[PDB]
RNA sequence: CCGGUUGGCCGGUCGGAUUUCCAACGGGGCCUUUCCUUCUGGCUAACCUUGAGCUUGGCGAACCAGGACUUUUACUUUGAA
């Protein structure tokens, strides 16, 4: 059964970006999905998305430009301290100049570089480049 | 006549719409002793971009049904006596704030007292003769949101002229930005 | 899904978007509420009450005409059952399978299906016990179950 | 890509597909670059005055080159009623 | 954009609906075809000939962009299009390949039939699949006289037409030749018709 | 196809789908008001009924249940409410 | 609204830095329905005050003290030992 709606969302976005499509429908649209998409959107990896309100959970239609190589999830949400962020970024980012590890810290959901600016850590959710 | 429908110390504006109520009540006895219980708390005037201000008439939540039974008639007569205005009856609903981690316990905060529920209730009661059939929320790339609501095509002649004023009153009450759409 | 089978069907009701319904319906809340408790007084479960309100009367679904649900209306008016409806139906299905098995011992399929039925009974009984609508020490056992059906 | 003081390095900034915004590699032998001639006020095409479209080998092998070229041409105004967004 | 003399004239529409160019395929429909306009109670679909006119004038714009007209190549291994591509090759600089496309004509640079075209136009993508398959090896754009059930992979401009009929294939090649000569300026009269009859591009039985 | 409007499907294509696989799910059933021969006695009946619905004035049974939509009896006059 | 760091600024000495300054990043105060608990005193913190612009007489953490009521964790930051 569905354990991770965020993982299903990111897998659907990956299949869409492999096929060359400019849009994808996400179901069922949690809060963490919205915040993850907002992080991807601020860096310019997706574009506009819209939240369809059916009354059950919501759906989302994201618009895709050509810039995304792979958005992924890290399951389980490992507990991450501040040196752990640099080992995680070295393991799963393609270069040291682009790409973001997204992690849910106690001051909201953010990427790893803004977490370094705020000096805060937390649990790891996924990655984007 | 005037002050009984009102609550506490009234303002001239409130008094004026109260006089509109009592000069409605003396005629047409098919609303007399039906709208005798009807009574509002206050009135807020907020300017739309068109020059013409709007009238939000805040009614108590039990009262709301009773207003809705006669609401078209009242908004017609009141807009027909208060020019340069559109007129709506909203219900004053209380928000209790979301309890923090350390904050000391109070009762369970039922779902009607949350900000999302009262905000889509005022969105519901902006447009009363029609029905919301859809709701969209656009997330633009600059970082700001736009909520779109979708109204059914029945009785849209009642509020097709008030829609940009509906937008301005929702922006004043919530800080959000809404757009309206009639699928056709 | 279909936890005790291999079926994967998707067939359910698709309730509408309007939570306030249906704008051809002129009746009041108290009339359908007295209709509900009249149907409950002659011994009908909430499913059958909702079916009768849907077809004969125009009642799209009782949560949107009135404020609350059919079982809440019955519980507040004092006609709530001692055990919930789905548990009761599973127990009476089990008692029919046991009576058949006493008659026809060589039905290995009935033995298998009985094991499935009693597994479903224990799953509901664990859930209802954990929300305290059944008292703890409520246990399904067959010789008690033949009489809890009445 | 550039060094610490301008001086662009990464020779051969490559082309990108007009449909999927994907890099056309140096050995993508299925990729094409369409040139459509421009017209000026007489019915006649001007030599050397083009509107240009690069299409990658990926969308061509999937068969969806023709719809992508329809949408790209209709967006640039050189078709009127061939492409529909509501599909 | 276009000066609106390029709209579908009633004369050209008469030619199109006379040749049965609108009569598309059977309820087989490759899903890459939004060109279909309605359907017939017969089970046969109708093609939107306005879209056929727009795709044809787009293909004419693409053909006219080529600097040396000998670099356009027209392919028809079907008998109904051989005379058509020979007449198109007469009226335009294009080299024809009528009949057999020998493989390795676009690859295999020591072959005697070695062409290096900048654009190739085929009659049926299914029957002329060898030409489009080699064109996908050497970066060559492909224009195809498509039907509603044709294999449109590696086709970039698909002109929808009834390619089961004798008159339709010839009319499409005729209209294509006429439009590229009009854009090239060999036919200065954009409004007046052509002295060449569309019956010149037709298949004859022996 | 690689570009399409998922937010605004055409009315035909939404009518082709299953009731749960549309954009927002909703019923394709409806209600009818049925009038029985003789006494006027308008009564509202669900389109897929599952019960032998009868008018309150007389046993003049209005619909019979089937696997799908209910079969309305022969002298009856319905309007789609 | 307000200050905090990195810039930035007449390159002021020919690689030193007086901030009226553009910018980025990171906090805090207040309002917007926003309880994110306060029973007793000294002391009054802001402070009513205020001298013609240093005056005599308003809200307790602003400074503590005294008791009283406390949903419970996991996680992460900082620090002690
Ligand atoms: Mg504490
Ligand atoms: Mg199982
Ligand atoms: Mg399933």
């Amino acid at each position: 059964t569905r354990s991770s709606v965020l993982a299903d969302a990111l897998n659907a976005i990956n299949n869409a970006e492999k096929t060359g499509k400019r849009q994808v429908l996400i179901r069922p649209s949690s809060k963490v999905i919205i915040k993850f998409l907002q992080v991807m959107q601020k860096h310019g990896y997706i574009g506009e998305f819209e939240y369809i309100d059916d009354h059950r959970s919501g759906k989302i239609v994201v618009q895709l430009n050509g810039r995304l190589n792979k958005c992924g999830v890290i399951s389980p949400r490992f507990n991450v301290k501040i040196g752990d962020i640099e080992k995680w970024t070295a393991n799963l980012l393609p270069a040291r100049q682009f790409g973001y590890v997204i992690l849910t810290t106690s001051a909201g959901i953010m990427d790893h570089e803004e977490a370094r600016r705020k000096h805060v850590s937390g649990k790891i959710l996924g990655f984007v480049y | 006549p005037q002050a009984k429908i009102l609550s506490q110390a009234p303002t001239e504006l409130e008094l004026q719409v109260a006089q509109a109520f009592v000069e409605l009540e003396n005629s047409s006895p098919e609303l007399k002793a039906e709208l005798r219980p009807l009574q509002f708390k206050s009135i807020r005037e907020i300017d739309v971009a068109g020059g013409k201000k709007a009238l939000a008439i805040f009614v108590p939540v039990p009262s709301l049904a009773g207003f809705h039974k006669v609401q078209t008639k009242l908004t017609r007569e009141l807009e027909k006596k208060f020019q340069d205005r559109h007129v709506i009856f909203l219900a004053e609903r209380r928000i209790l704030p979301k309890p923090s981690r350390t904050s000391r316990q109070v009762q369970k905060r039922p779902r009607s007292r949350t900000l999302t529920a009262v905000h889509d209730k005022i969105l519901e009661d902006l447009v009363f003769p029609t029905e919301i059939v859809g709701k969209r929320v656009r997330y633009l790339v600059g970082g700001n949101k736009i909520q779109k609501v979708l109204l059914d095509s029945k009785d849209v002649q009642q509020i097709d002229y008030k829609l940009e004023s509906f937008q301005a009153v929702y922006n004043k009450l919530t800080g959000k930005q809404i757009v309206f759409e009639i699928p056709s | 899904g279909r936890m005790h089978s291999a079926g994967k069907g998707i067939s359910s009701s698709a309730i509408p978007y309007s939570r306030n319904a249906p704008a051809w319906f002129k009746l009041s809340s108290e009339s359908v509420i007295e209709q509900i408790v009249k149907y409950a007084r002659k011994g009908l479960t909430p499913s059958q009450i909702g079916v009768l309100l849907r077809d004969a009367h125009g009642v799209t679904q009782a949560r949107v005409i009135t404020g609350n649900k059919i079982m809440r209306i019955l519980k507040s008016n004092g006609l709530a059952p001692e055990i919930p409806e789905d548990l009761y139906y599973l127990i009476k299905k089990a008692v029919s399978v046991r009576k058949h098995l006493e008659r026809n011992r060589k039905d290995k399929d009935a033995k298998f299906r009985l094991i499935l039925i009693e597994s479903r009974i224990h799953r509901l009984a664990r859930y209802y016990r954990t929300v305290a609508v059944l008292p703890p020490n409520w246990k399904y056992e067959s010789a008690t179950a033949s009489a809890l059906v009445n | 890509m550039e060094n610490d003081k301008g001086q662009l390095v990464e020779l051969y900034v490559p082309r990108k597909c007009s449909a999927t915004n994907r890099i056309i590699k140096a050995d993508d032998h299925a990729s094409v670059q369409i040139n459509v001639a421009k017209v000026d006020e007489e019915g006649r095409a001007i030599p050397g005055e083009y509107v240009t479209y690069a299409l990658s080998g990926y969308v061509r092998s999937r068969g969806e080159s023709d719809d992508s070229l329809n949408r790209l041409a209709q967006n640039d105004g050189l078709l009127k009623n061939v492409w529909s967004y509501s599909r | 954009s276009l000066p609106a003399t390029f709209d579908l004239t009633p004369e050209d529409a008469q030619l199109l609906l006379a040749a049965n160019t609108h009569l598309g395929a059977r309820n087989v429909q490759v899903h890459q075809e939004p060109y279909v306009f309605n359907a017939r109670p017969d089970g046969v679909h109708v093609i939107n000939v306005g879209k056929t006119w727009e795709k044809l004038v787009l293909a004419a714009r693409i053909i006219a962009a080529i600097p040396n007209p000998e670099d356009v190549v027209a392919i028809s291994s079907r008998t109904f299009g051989q005379r058509a591509v020979l007449k198109f090759a007469a009226h335009t600089g294009a080299t024809p390949i009528a009949g057999r496309f020998t493989p390795g004509s676009f690859t295999n640079y020591i072959t005697r039939s070695f062409k290096e075209p900048r654009l190739v136009i085929v009659t049926d993508p299914r029957s002329d699949a060898q030409a489009i398959k080699e064109a996908s090896y050497v970066n060559i754009p492909v224009i195809a006289l498509t039907d509603l059930d044709s294999p449109s992979e590696f086709v970039d401009v698909a002109i929808p037409c009834n390619n089961r009929g004798k008159h339709s294939i010839g009319l499409i090649w005729y209209l294509l030749a006429r439009e590229v000569l009009r854009l090239r300026g060999a036919l200065v009269d954009r409004t007046q018709p052509w002295s060449i009859m569309p019956d010149l591009y037709f298949y004859r039985d022996p | 196809v690689l570009v399409q409007d998922l937010l605004h499907p055409t009315a035909a294509s939404e009518a082709r789908k299953h009731k749960l696989k549309t954009l927002v799910q909703g019923p394709r059933s409806y209600f009818l008001d049925v009038k029985c021969p003789g006494c006027l006695n308008i009564t509202t009946v669900f389109s897929h009924a599952q019960t032998a619905v009868t008018c309150e004035s007389c046993s003049t049974i209005l619909c019979t249940p089937t696997g799908g939509k209910a079969k309305l009896s022969e002298g009856t006059s319905f309007r789609r409410k």
